């Protein structure tokens, strides 16, 4: 699909004439998980609710 | 990549001075005839695929050894490869006359056309004659007006003629 | 290049193994095919001129308009008839190579790769060669394992053609 | 005098001792030396009888005119201009005159100025005279011996360069010098002014990667910058060149002949990949580290 | 890639005519001896790895400078590389005698064997002598029948001898 | 350059040992059949030029596009060039069967035959078919005895057949 | 061609200005040690041929596969070719240390040493090790004074060491 | 590139011999020349601006017409004076390189190769630069072996110039 | 590569002619030589170890000093004896190849090209191998045309050696 010289890409994200084809991978996969968020303690809430 | 505006920019940056007034008058002439660039590119892109078939027609009426078995254009796969080669050659001619600079055609065909054609065993003579006949047919469909408002087009004729001879001496 | 010996070699190359007994059985099957395929190619080469001649005449009677209207694909004058008969002779020769090679490789490489593309850009119709191959597979008149192996190759060309 | 893979380099046909014209040669011995002069100066181009120049040749068969002057006579002739001066580029004509008369490839850019400068100042008729009236000419074959390729022997005065530049100049024995892969273009004139040499390739069949030619746009130097710092592999790197890549097709492969730079640790896997593309290997030379 | 059937097909397509009857008789002879191709390939693939060790045995009894430090086959890594080279060489010999055409061995070894061996500094003389001794041992295990039904096998002997000499003049 | 005696010498020098006895028995067989090498070389050199004309005859009856204007063999100069190519090809076949080794033909034709033929635009298919027909005619004149004392000649038939197929896959 | 004086001239001409005073002081140091350039060149040219034989001695004690038949340095002709290669390599080292600039050695050996050695099949490893041992022996005969008036010679030692490593990474 | 070390190397290259004792004497002679040539180049570089300025003014007084008539070679306006003074400064810088190189090579390569040809196609006169070099060799005012070695280089440029 | 078949081929190549009857006579002469040359090479290969052993011992008794003085060419210790015996074995093997090839080509290419040059740079003496070949030609003890053809090859090596 790419070869020697070709930069990779998302192959066939949006099928033609689809309004919403596909989610791009750079958003869909972050570089943390749902697990290192717990190690850092990043969901300290701003307490906007209640 | 390189447009004639960017050609003037690269000359003026290699000199490193501001652009001369007469060169800007030449660019004023260019933007005055940009609609004729549009006229020509539209005309030959309208008829491009039929031009490719007619060029292969004259080539295969001329040299029957290519159709003959053992010939380089003999097989169905290689025949589609031939029409692929001619179609993308005419495509880069249309790119060059749309840009106005031969740098696109040179930098994306001059490099490896001769190389692939000697490495595969492709006879460069047939491609040279075919791109010459294709260029003659392209000038034939570009120059004659069919319901088009009249004007002079000799500079464009010279331009695509130069582009097709650069293609012809590219493949040889 | 569909040859069961060479396909076995390509498989064992991709595995990186030595020759296995599967390949020995593959060779056995190739010999079993060839033991009638060679004689079938012989009688096909004997019949070939009458085959392509009857096939061209049958396609001309099958559609009268290709003889009728002046066109570039069609056989209005005799040069188009020559190119048409050259094409069916090419087809039958590919069938003979396909038979003698033990696989669809000569057919695949020499016809199937871009046949519909040149039919598109020349405005040919593949159904002409379809009914031509139907006349050939009706005309060869053979019996046995060789007949149906050839018929299998012919309808493979028909299916990939349409 | 190679004798190891002499088949591979094509110089096995040029093995024989040079031809020497005797003091009283016979008519047949004359004709052999004339055939040798025609074959060497026109580069294994065969000659028709209408272009045979039998008149200038008969004067040589007398003995009043020397062999070296007969070499001068065929190079002064209009057929040599029409075959070589006329179709080729003038720098390429200088390149051809180095093979045809001196018998070796040019060594630097100084010789190509001297012969271009001389061409503009005095003409092709004078330029040919300057090739033949040379100490480098007269040492190797004074009056009697035919020109012949001396580049395969060191001959006490060869720079290294001419050995490898000669294989860009001539291919094989069967190849006629008017008729090469590049055709009109000059191989060495790119090589001279950068003062660099391309890898030696042998001629076909014996070697099947002969098809490879370096692109004019892309130099692809041999060393590749740092023993592959950027390729990030601990082992040394070799240059690899492929001749065709035809299996891959048009949308996958833009140009059949390319140069790869690989470490030896990944060499085996890339060679297997090239063979999977049906590509045959032209040259492989150690690149860096 | 190229089989002897496909060899005949490629000749008949380069000529572009139907196959001759006598060539088809030759192919009838070939399919008559295909069981002997099976006999030979099975026999030498049965003993192949021991043949590789015996070839390295005679090579290392012959040239102790390779085992000697500073030699090209000295190190353990390079020794495994040696046995790798000989094993895949015998593997492509088995490929060629299974296919019947030397095109597999040529097109997958002739290209870069000499190239790697001059680029690395590998002495091609030792590989040439080793593939010669390996070919002699291969003919020795193929030809003699051990509980096998008797027949003539001179054509096969000629075939693998030719394959091993093509390997020997491949590496040189 | 390389004779079969010198072939044995170069093998025995690459090994660096004295020549084996069985190889010397093979050379005794060779010098026993040297008179048949003489018989064959004399026979086909007797008829060589007529063989060249008959090969060009079948080629030009087969492919009329070569004689047709614009064809590669069309012009009188190029026609003489064609007959030159075929004559020197048959000459090197006679050299090879006189020497007994294909090294002369390989090292003086294999190198640049394909090269000149792709560089000029020469269709290699016609030369391949022509050297095949020329080889068939050469076997036809060699094998049949006309007032010649009888004997077997199958090894010579195999030898010149191999030489002509090396020529055929040389030009392709 | 290029001397260190001409090196300074070419730098000062590429800048196009007059030469700096400190560079002229460096040249004053150079002409102050020109007699030591003479001392070293005379010393190693006195012993040069024996150095070549001792380098071939250590090479052929190290790698007996070269003397072994099938080796690249095996034959008498190739052995004389080896000694020719080493002698002219040491000759260009003497040229470079006489001139003071490595440009002579580079421009007359760097270009085609690697090229000839991969084209012939010459193992570049043996020439690299041999020129390294030859350079060690050359420093050994240059540095030690035998009845010579004493002085420091570390800059010259660095210079010929650099010249021999440029030779070693030239051939590799 | 007339440098006695490099000329010795080119000689021994043409002979194919090792370094002979003739080359050792050649090196001795080059050191003997340089031992005053470097100091002479130093004082020339010190004097160079006054030298080229006096040389330009002396050539302008030497021929009044080049200042007088409007022409393209001549210095009618100030740009021609700038190009003229650039040329004599080029000349004196070549003299300094010629001195420091030990031979006529910088002079030869950088001036002598085509000076009369550009004088022909630009309609210059070499006698202008001749009398300029005469003023320079009168103006440097040195004594000793270095003075006459420089004077030898200067009259070599004069002789090859005319 | 002095082989009368290949020399005939090289001659007809230089002439550009087809095979002449001179070459047929050349082939006849080569067969006439080989018809005893092969059997002579056979008995030489049978005798070869005793030949080189007696030749080495005879050269050692022929000059006692090469055994006596410690030197690099000479056989002071046993490694020099091994290299010496390797050299005479090389010589006799070249003689056998020279015999079986029908010409002096194996001798020429493999010895005669640079033998005196390596004898010069190693300070060997060719007379050692001369008297070695004299002992070999005295020791082979054959009769007939094969004996004197081998003796001719041996004294050719002697003459080119000295
Ligand atoms: C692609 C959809 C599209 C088209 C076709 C287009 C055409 C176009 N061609 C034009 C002018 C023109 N075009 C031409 C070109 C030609 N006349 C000739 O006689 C030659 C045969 C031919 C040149 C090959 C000339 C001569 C003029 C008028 C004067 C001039 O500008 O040179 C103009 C300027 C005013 C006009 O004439 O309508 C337009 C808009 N614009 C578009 O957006
Ligand atoms: C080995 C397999 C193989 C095949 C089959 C093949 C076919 C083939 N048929 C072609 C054209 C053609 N084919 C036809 C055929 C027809 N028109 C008719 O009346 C008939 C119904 C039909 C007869 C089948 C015609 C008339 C042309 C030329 C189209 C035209 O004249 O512009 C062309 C274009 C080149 C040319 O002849 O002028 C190819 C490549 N090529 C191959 O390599
Ligand atoms: C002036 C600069 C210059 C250099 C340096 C040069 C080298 C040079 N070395 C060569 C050969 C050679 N060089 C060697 C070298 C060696 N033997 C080995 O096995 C070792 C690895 C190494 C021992 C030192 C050998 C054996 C040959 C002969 C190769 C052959 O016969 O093909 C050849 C081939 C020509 C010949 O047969 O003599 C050239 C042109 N040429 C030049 O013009
Ligand atoms: C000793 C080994 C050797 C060989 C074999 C050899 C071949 C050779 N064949 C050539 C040409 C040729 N070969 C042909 C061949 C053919 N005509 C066709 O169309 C057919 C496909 C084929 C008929 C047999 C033709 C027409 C030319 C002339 C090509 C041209 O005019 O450019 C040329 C170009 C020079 C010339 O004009 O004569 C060479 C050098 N040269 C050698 O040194
Ligand atoms: C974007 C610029 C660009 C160009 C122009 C290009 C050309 C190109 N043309 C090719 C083949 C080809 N080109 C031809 C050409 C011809 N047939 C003949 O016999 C005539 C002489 C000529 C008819 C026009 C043929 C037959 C092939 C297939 C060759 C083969 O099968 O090996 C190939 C080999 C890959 C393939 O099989 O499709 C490339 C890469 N590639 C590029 O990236
Ligand atoms: C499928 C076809 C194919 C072949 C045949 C092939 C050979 C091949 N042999 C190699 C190495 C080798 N080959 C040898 C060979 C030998 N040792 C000696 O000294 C003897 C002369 C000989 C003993 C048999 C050695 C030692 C190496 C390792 C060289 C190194 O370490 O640089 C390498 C270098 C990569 C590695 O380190 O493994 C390749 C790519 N590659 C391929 O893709
Ligand atoms: C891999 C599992 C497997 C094996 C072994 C196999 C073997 C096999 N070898 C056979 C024949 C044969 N195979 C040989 C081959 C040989 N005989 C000799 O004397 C030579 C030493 C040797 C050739 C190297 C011969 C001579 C025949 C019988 C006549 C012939 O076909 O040539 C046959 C035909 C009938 C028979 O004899 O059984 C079979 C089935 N089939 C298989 O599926
Ligand atoms: C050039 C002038 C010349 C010729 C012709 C020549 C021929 C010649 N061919 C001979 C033998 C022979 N030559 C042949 C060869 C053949 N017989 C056949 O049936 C095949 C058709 C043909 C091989 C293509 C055979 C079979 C023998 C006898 C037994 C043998 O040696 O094989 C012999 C040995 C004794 C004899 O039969 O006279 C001579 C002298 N010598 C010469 O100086
Ligand atoms: C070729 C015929 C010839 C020779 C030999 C020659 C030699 C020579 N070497 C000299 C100085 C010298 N040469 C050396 C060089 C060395 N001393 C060492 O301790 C190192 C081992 C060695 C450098 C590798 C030194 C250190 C001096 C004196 C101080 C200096 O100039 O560095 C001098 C200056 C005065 C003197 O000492 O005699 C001469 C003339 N001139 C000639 O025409
Ligand atoms: C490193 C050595 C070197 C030298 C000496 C050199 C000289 C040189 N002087 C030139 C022109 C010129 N030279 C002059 C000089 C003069 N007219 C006068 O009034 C004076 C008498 C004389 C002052 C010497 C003039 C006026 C031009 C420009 C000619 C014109 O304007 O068309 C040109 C033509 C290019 C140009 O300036 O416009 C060159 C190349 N180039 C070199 O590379
Ligand atoms: C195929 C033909 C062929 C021959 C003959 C040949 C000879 C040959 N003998 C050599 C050395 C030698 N040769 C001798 C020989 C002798 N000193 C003695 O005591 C004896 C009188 C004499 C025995 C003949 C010695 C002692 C050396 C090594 C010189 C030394 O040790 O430095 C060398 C230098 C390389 C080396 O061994 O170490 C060669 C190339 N090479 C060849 O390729």
């Amino acid at each position: 699909n790419f070869g020697y010289d070709t930069v990779p890409y998302q192959r066939r994200r949006s099928l033609a004439s689809r309004e919403q084809g596909e989610i791009p991978f750079n958003i869909k996969s972050p570089r943390y998980d749902a697990y290192y968020r717990s190690q850092l303690g990043f969901p300290q809430v701003v307490w906007q609710n209640a | 990549m390189f447009d004639i505006f960017t050609r003037v920019v690269s000359q003026a940056d290699a000199r490193g001075e501001f652009i001369s007034s007469d060169k800007l008058e030449a660019l004023k002439k260019v933007v005055a005839e940009g609609t004729k660039r549009s006229d020509a590119v539209s005309r030959m892109t309208n008829n491009a695929s039929s031009i490719v078939t007619n060029a292969a027609r004259q080539l295969f009426a001329d040299q029957p050894q290519l159709i003959a078995p053992g010939g380089n254009a003999y097989t169905n796969r290689r025949m589609a490869a031939c029409l692929r080669d001619m179609e993308i050659i005419l495509r880069y001619v249309t790119y060059a006359t749309f840009t106005g600079d031969a740098s696109v055609l040179n930098d994306r065909c001059l490099n490896g056309l001769r190389e692939t054609y000697v490495a595969l065993g492709v006879p460069g003579a047939s491609v040279a004659a075919g791109v010459r006949a294709m260029g003659k047919a392209a000038v034939a469909i570009v120059m004659d007006p069919a319901g088009v408002t009249s004007g002079d087009c000799s500079s464009l004729q010279q331009e695509i003629e130069l582009y097709f001879e650069t293609a012809a001496k590219a493949v040889e | 290049m569909k040859t069961p010996l060479t396909e076995a070699v390509a498989l064992a190359d991709s595995q990186g193994r030595f020759l296995s007994n599967t390949e020995l059985q593959y060779l056995y099957g190739r010999l079993r095919q060839g033991a009638f395929a060679l004689e079938a190619a012989q009688t096909l080469t004997a019949k070939a001129d009458t085959l392509v001649n009857g096939a061209a005449q049958a396609v001309y009677s099958k559609f009268p308009y290709t003889t009728s209207t002046p066109g570039n694909n069609f056989a209005a004058d005799q040069r188009g008839k020559d190119k048409c008969a050259r094409d069916i002779g090419y087809y039958l020769r590919m069938v003979t190579y396909c038979l003698v090679a033990g696989g669809t490789g000569p057919m695949d490489e020499y016809l199937i790769a871009g046949v519909d593309e040149i039919n598109r850009t020349f405005d040919l119709s593949p159904s002409w060669y379809v009914e031509a191959l139907k006349h050939i597979k009706a005309n060869h008149g053979l019996t046995g394992d060789a007949a149906t192996e050839t018929n299998n190759y012919i309808d493979y060309a028909i299916n990939a053609l349409s | 005098p190679v004798t190891v893979a002499a088949s591979r380099l094509g110089t096995a046909a040029f093995d024989q001792s040079p031809v020497e014209l005797r003091a009283n040669y016979s008519r047949d011995d004359a004709q052999t030396v004339i055939r040798a002069v025609y074959r060497q100066v026109l580069g294994n181009d065969y000659v028709m009888s209408s272009e045979r120049l039998t008149a200038a040749e008969s004067l040589f068969t007398n003995g009043f005119i020397s062999v070296r002057d007969f070499v001068r006579a065929v190079a002064q002739s209009e057929l040599y201009k029409e075959k070589f001066l006329y179709n080729n580029f003038q720098t390429r004509v200088i390149e051809l005159n180095f093979k045809h008369l001196l018998g070796r490839a040019p060594y630097d850019e100084a010789e190509v100025i001297e012969h271009l400068d001389r061409y503009q100042n005095e003409g092709f008729e004078a330029d040919i005279n300057s090739y033949i009236d040379s100490a480098e000419y007269t040492e190797n074959f004074g009056d009697n011996i035919v020109p012949y390729i001396r580049s395969y022997v060191v001959q006490t005065g060869h720079r290294t360069v001419g050995f490898t530049r000669m294989f860009s100049l001539q291919r094989g024995y069967a190849n006629s010098d008017r008729a090469q892969i590049a055709g009109n273009a000059s191989r060495l004139a790119q090589e001279l002014a950068r003062n660099t040499t391309s890898a030696v390739v042998g001629p076909s069949g014996v070697n099947e990667g002969w098809a490879f030619r370096s692109a004019a746009d892309d130099y692809h130097p041999g060393q590749s910058l740092g023993g592959s710092t950027g390729l990030s592999a601990d082992d040394q790197v070799v240059r690899v060149e492929v001749a065709a890549l035809s299996t891959p097709r048009y949308p996958r492969i833009r140009r059949s002949s390319r140069v790869f730079f690989v470490p030896v640790s990944r060499l085996s896997q890339k060679l297997q990949e090239i063979q999977r593309m049906g590509g045959r290997v032209a040259s492989i030379s150690p690149a860096g580290q």
